[PDB]
């Protein structure tokens, strides 16, 4: 269940390939929504499989009246939830413009009910979302090891790792504030925090292994636009108090040009400028010599990311590694006239005369918590907890 | 508070000529002495063992020479094995 | 307040295997020294010097001399042991794997350390016998123990007209003068 | 006996650990009151006993009327005196201000009684306090070896030693004047001394010179304030006359806001400036890499030193050595759920798995004289007095 170059491999000859890959000039990682189900998250099926259940009286307008979703997809639970929100956001602006008072209050309900199932699921904890020191817990234990291993496996002079993701949750920031690591994300300031797209070109140094880079392709819960025209970041406690305790526990959606998740308001020239600058950097990191990319958690149901990856194998120095835990069923289904675009796409490159590609399956053998353990610790790295027995002796001195 | 190791260094490699290894030391007693959670350890004269990081392995070596070039100091060593 | 009452003549500048390389100071600092016991020098490839190392003192023998090319003079040496304290005195141990550190200072040896390098134990001191004096310096007397020397067999070798019959009479008479209940044939 | 890492240790390996610790970048010693018992001093229990044996009629007000002392601690002789004197200075300062003519007199004859008893114990020689060459005697013979061995075991280029202490006697200066060594203590001048806190950063050099640093944490018997803005230092013959004689002999004699021992008048802003710049420097010293500390005479009853020591132990390059004569008689009290905070603190250290800690507790083997014999002389050091036999003839000549 490990296919390189079209044919098979074994565990050791692949665990020895991983180690040689992590030692290249440029190293990166792409994550998805299936990586945060071991911490309190939910995939994209379970969201529609619950919207359907809780709001049936709205599921008829979308199909019989406005034609925004199809019946077989809704029954097989195969809908894209970002494009639906974008289209429903664009249907409301026209009505607000040309003064139609029915089609304006018919969409507020739809949008309020859609922005209420994805938020409740992106809170990995619950009412402890507003509190402090949340990366100290047990669910965020492998996220730490990922960063530790990605940083400690570099040499002096070699660049720093990169991280891309599609989630809009706070699981890698909580887990880095604890280690003592600093992540660049484009924003600067504390009392008025703003987006400057050149802070990705900076780095630290001492004057007497500190930092990394993070790219969020679909936004976050802490990003918003005010009565001004500028994007602002804030903390979780402040967001809970402004615009997150009303979404759930009320029925309010009148700020229709205000939120920046999950990829909704891309018709404004000020909010699309922040989405573009992330794909423009993905497609520029993925085009360098001596590059390696690990993928995990991602279902290949996006046309542009595939059209961007496929076009990078034309350079002989780019290598890929993929984890897909439902590979058997896909081969079966596309053996005899069937399957969806994702399965066809992955099977297309599973059969190739390309040693640059490597696919991994096996259900629980392709999950996040196994991806991590396949990565090496150095031999001179501190692991034994030899400082914790001593921080409570200072507390006993009450 | 993130640290890549707990035992500190003694110098850096600047040359390989066949089997030989060439080392340049840091300035001060930081290039001779050390102190860690377990005790005190030294490297003083020919006939002593030294180690190098290589990621997944640690290379072991024996010293042969030492000399001047405050002034700068050098070392020569040969390889024994790895852990 | 003083740390020492014996001055230096050079400093270590190299360690290449079992060898030691030493650069000297300019002038008669490099050849002579005066202290509370007399005058001491280091002047040719047969002499003994020492190196300070805090807890021990390394002892070495000279082998070469030269100008590198006022000019600068070098020296080369080998190691033969080290000295240390026991209770309120000192003791000499012979083992040759130790060496001094870079920058350490070289110092000459006196008639108080030579008389520890060329001495016998305390257990054997009341059973000793005098034979002579050291040749190069002539400030140190030589003793040997009757037990060690005679419990086993002994050999005396030498050509004609060089002093071989004085030695046997000296020895046989000094054994009697000290142990008058002996038996000699 | 000797415990290192929770495991027993022997004498010839201890004597080689000491010699390896005495060769690091930073070396220091912290002394206490027991260290001056062979020279003519006493502890705090013997002071409290004498107080309660000679002034039993003031031992009732302090307990039943103002509540400064407790009966259980008075009975078991566990009182802190340098902490009871500051409160009694505060009471008098408040009474003067609010014009209570009756309560101002009682706190004026409590402090005289306290100062007489705490001052008689710190002369160490009696009426020969106002004389010259008091370090030639025999009681100050082990205080010289400490300094000699701390200086001799350094190398050229290395820093110089530091001595912290809580005493306020004059036993480490008398011994250095008779040995030819310069101590830095933060004072300058002859005809008018005063505190400059920036000459702890100076040193000597020759042209064609041996020194050390001394930090007193509770004051000294020769420091005093007269004007509004400056503390002054003075010699023993000049102090005996002015103020140290009337204190002993007269019956009621007290000047307020005048003396700088022991930790008394910290409510001003010129005296606390002297007490703070010593703890700041202690903290700074105990936080550098390659640091070694010896402790002797200190009973571990100071919460503000406990945690400095505990928290300087998170750094891998800090080693400490402790001497405690009463370890056995205290390991039991806390197995039986009893004991005082000092006993608990020291057993917490004795029973941890750290190799940076060492405890010596064999009774008269954990005393000041044995400490000084555990340290080494070098081989080339001149160790005998060849010169006094020659200094008599020059006198005889007459
Ligand atoms: N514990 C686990 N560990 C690892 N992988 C898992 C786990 N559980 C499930 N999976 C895998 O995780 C996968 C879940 O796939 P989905 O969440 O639908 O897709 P997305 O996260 O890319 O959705 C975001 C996209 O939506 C828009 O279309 C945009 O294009 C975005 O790209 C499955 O293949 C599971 O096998
Ligand atoms: N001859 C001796 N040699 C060595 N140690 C001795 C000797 N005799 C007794 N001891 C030990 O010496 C110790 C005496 O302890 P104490 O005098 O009470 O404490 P301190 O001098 O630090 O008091 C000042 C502190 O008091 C406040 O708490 C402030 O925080 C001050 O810092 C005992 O453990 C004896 O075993
Ligand atoms: N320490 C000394 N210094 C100078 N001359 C010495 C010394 N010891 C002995 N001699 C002289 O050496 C001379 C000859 O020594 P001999 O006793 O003849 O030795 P030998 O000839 O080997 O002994 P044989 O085999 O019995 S002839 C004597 O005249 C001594 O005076």
């Amino acid at each position: 269940s490990i296919y390189q170059g079209g044919n098979k491999l074994n565990e050791d000859d692949f665990r020895s390939h991983v180690y040689s890959l992590c030692q290249l000039d440029n190293v990166g990682v792409l994550l998805g929504a299936g990586a945060s189900v071991g911490c309190g998250g939910k995939t994209m099926k379970d969201v529609w499989k619950s919207f359907k259940q809780n709001y049936p009286e709205l599921l008829g307008a979308l199909i019989d009246k406005y034609l925004l979703v199809s019946q077989i997809d809704s029954d097989n639970n195969l809908v894209n939830v970002e494009l639906l929100i974008d289209e429903a956001t664009k249907f409301l602006s026209v009505a607000k413009t040309r003064r139609c008072e029915d089609e304006e209050e018919e969409f507020r309900k739809i949008l309020s009910s859609l922005y209420k199932e994805v938020t409740k699921a992106a809170l990995l904890t619950g009412e402890q979302f507003r509190e402090k020191n949340q990366g100290k817990k047990d669910a965020f234990k492998y996220h730490k090891e990922l960063i530790s291993k990605l940083i400690s496996n570099r040499q002096p002079g070699q660049s720093a790792p990169a991280i891309f993701t599609t989630n809009y949750d706070l699981a890698l920031e909580w887990a880095a504030e604890d280690l003592g690591i600093q992540l660049f994300n484009g924003f600067s300031g504390l009392h008025t925090r703003q987006f400057y797209p050149q802070n990705f070109d900076l780095a630290f140094r001492n004057v007497n292994h500190y930092h990394a880079y993070l790219y969020k392709l679909h936004g976050s819960l802490t990003w918003y636009q005010n009565d001004s025209l500028t994007v602002n970041e804030v903390s979780a406690s402040q967001a809970y108090d402004e615009y997150i305790n009303d979404i759930i526990n009320k029925d309010d959606f009148y700020r229709g040009q205000h939120l920046i998740y999950p990829g909704a308001n891309k018709y404004s020239h000020t909010i699309g400028f922040v989405y573009g600058e992330m794909f423009r950097r993905f497609g520029e990191f993925i085009s360098k010599p001596q590059t390696a990319l690990f993928i995990n958690g991602f279902g290949f149901g996006d046309y542009h990311i595939n059209r961007i990856i496929l076009g990078a194998l034309l350079n002989p120095s780019f290598h890929v590694v993929i984890y897909y835990p439902e590979l058997k069923e896909a081969i079966t289904k596309v053996s005899k006239g069937g399957g969806s675009e994702a399965e066809k796409a992955i099977v297309t490159l599973k059969n190739m005369a390309f040693n640059q590609v490597t696919v991994v399956g096996g259900g629980s053998k392709a999950y996040f918590n196994s991806f991590v353990e396949h990565l090496p610790y150095p031999v001179l790295f501190p692991r034994d907890n030899i400082v914790d027995e001593l921080v409570e002796a200072i507390a006993n001195l009450s | 508070l993130f640290k890549l190791t707990e035992i500190s260094a003694i110098g850096y490699v600047v040359g390989l000529e066949g089997e030989r290894i060439r080392i340049n030391l840091h300035e001060g007693l930081q290039g001779r002495l050390a102190s860690h959670r377990k005790g005190v350890s030294s490297v003083t004269q020919p006939g002593d063992l030294i180690g190098f990081d290589a990621g997944n392995i640690l290379v072991v070596a024996r010293v042969t020479d030492m000399a001047f070039v405050i002034p700068l100091r050098q070392i020569i060593a040969y390889a024994i094995g790895f852990v | 307040f003083k740390l020492t009452e014996i001055s230096a003549i050079g400093y270590v500048v190299g360690l290449e295997g079992e060898r030691i390389r030493i650069n000297l100071h300019e002038g008669l600092q490099g050849r002579l020294a005066s202290h509370r016991k007399g005058v001491s020098s280091v002047t040719q490839p047969g002499d003994l010097i020492g190196f300070d190392a805090g807890n021990i003192l390394v002892v070495a023998r000279v082998t070469d001399m030269a100008f590198v090319e006022i000019p600068l003079r070098q020296i080369i040496a080998y190691a033969i042991g080290f000295v240390k304290r026991e209770l309120n005195g000192y003791v000499f141990i012979s083992e040759d794997w130790r060496l001094p550190a870079l920058g350490s200072s070289a110092v000459p040896l006196t008639s108080d350390f030579l008389n520890i390098i060329y001495s016998i134990d305390k257990e054997e001191l009341p059973k000793a016998v005098e034979l002579g004096v050291d040749s190069r310096t002539k400030t140190v007397k030589i003793f040997a123990s009757v037990d060690k020397l005679l419990s086993r067999h002994l050999a005396v070798l030498g050509s004609t007209g060089y002093g071989k019959s004085n030695f046997n009479a000296l020895l046989t008479r000094k054994v009697s003068e000290k142990y008058p209940n002996s038996r000699i044939v």
